[PDB]
């Protein structure tokens, strides 16, 4: 089986930088959650990153034709938060700055151990945000990268963010996460 | 609002940074329509062809599924005479959680590997199953006729 707590040790035992840290963990989870590296199922991958970081276990995320099993309902239950402006990038802002400015909005609204679903450009893409007390760990277990704005290849922390790129932080209740842990969609997903 | 940023974003990447082997152009009169072109995959019976597809985004998209159909005739077990595509995620498996990019990638994958598990019985499907070799000769010929010198 797989124990996230233990993976955090091996990762913490390494004096890696913030972004380099997220990337490696996401890359680790990616090999299990989304073994094909395929596209289309980011929503499910992000949800699964969340489950894993909440202690629910690590399961293969649904592939494209399984997304409607549970994700259609999730999407409706959070339409209000997805269809909003969210955090918009500043002109001439770099990826590292934008990332930091987004993590701030998250720390200032969540507690340790918590996680969030992060929608990029109103559900064009999805990644998960995990609070660890001090910093936030942006995870994209679909392609195994850290923070990104739906980038074919992870960009430099110095790269410029395209004008008014938006990101919506999605607060998901424990009731929502538990309802999924009980669904048959979650239970039919391969463990680890 | 209707996720205005998502529509703008998906449209933007389809027009600027599409999946390799796929390209598009906006419809001069209606902004909800897109003229898509997919290259026949190398090593497939459609290699060398350029297939036209019509992508339409209904009012309720993404709650409502996007509409895609071939505008170029093709001999494929999963595409009918009117160019309708038998793809689960374009029908009852679509979800607002999905993306337009997923649909195009699947259609493209369909060209390199026709899906045999299709409940819709049709003459072309039967021949691909029963007479694969003859079916492939036919597909290559239809590619040379409909999918070449057509753009």
């Amino acid at each position: 089986n797989v124990n996230v707590k233990k993976l955090l040790e091996s990762l913490n035992s390494k004096s890696l930088g913030d972004m380099d840290k997220d990337s490696e963990l996401a890359a680790t989870l990616q090999k299990m959650i989304n073994p094909s590296g395929g596209d289309g199922n980011a929503s499910g991958c992000a949800l699964h990153a969340c489950m894993a970081m909440l202690g629910y276990g690590v399961r293969e995320a649904p592939v494209p034709n399984e997304i409607s099993e549970y994700m259609t309902g999730f999407f409706h239950r959070h339409l209000e938060q997805i269809d909003s402006e969210g955090i918009v990038s500043h002109p001439n802002e770099t990826y590292s700055k934008f990332r930091e400015r987004i993590a701030e909005n998250i720390l200032q609204n969540t507690s340790k151990g918590s996680v969030v679903m992060i929608s990029i450009e109103q559900a064009t893409h999805w990644i998960a945000g995990f609070n660890d007390g001090e910093k936030i760990m942006f995870l994209d277990v679909q392609t195994g990268k850290g923070f990104n704005l739906y980038d074919p290849v992870e960009k430099s922390p110095d790269a410029f963010v395209d004008e008014n790129s938006s990101v919506q932080v999605i607060h998901v209740s424990d009731q929502e996460f538990d309802h999924y842990a009980n669904s048959s969609s979650w239970k039919s997903k391969r463990l680890c | 609002a209707g996720l205005p940023r998502r529509i703008i974003k998906e449209t933007q990447r389809l027009l600027a940074e599409p999946v390799p082997g796929i390209k598009a152009e906006p419809d001069e009169s209606n902004a909800r329509y897109f003229h898509v072109v997919i290259a026949g995959p190398q090593d497939s019976p459609f290699e060398g062809g350029t297939f036209k597809l019509e992508l339409f985004l209904p009012e309720e998209y993404p709650m409502a599924a996007p509409k895609v159909r071939f505008m170029t005739k093709i001999y494929h077990p999963n595409v009918d005479k009117l160019g309708r595509i038998c793809l689960d995620i374009l029908k009852d498996k679509w979800s607002p959680a999905l993306q337009i990019r997923t649909v195009l990638l699947s259609i493209q994958a369909l060209l390199s590997a026709p899906n045999p598990d299709d409940p819709l019985a049709n003459d072309v499907a039967e021949q691909w199953k029963t007479n694969e070799a003859q079916a492939i000769e036919t597909a290559r010929a239809w590619t040379r006729l409909y999918a070449m010198n057509n753009i």
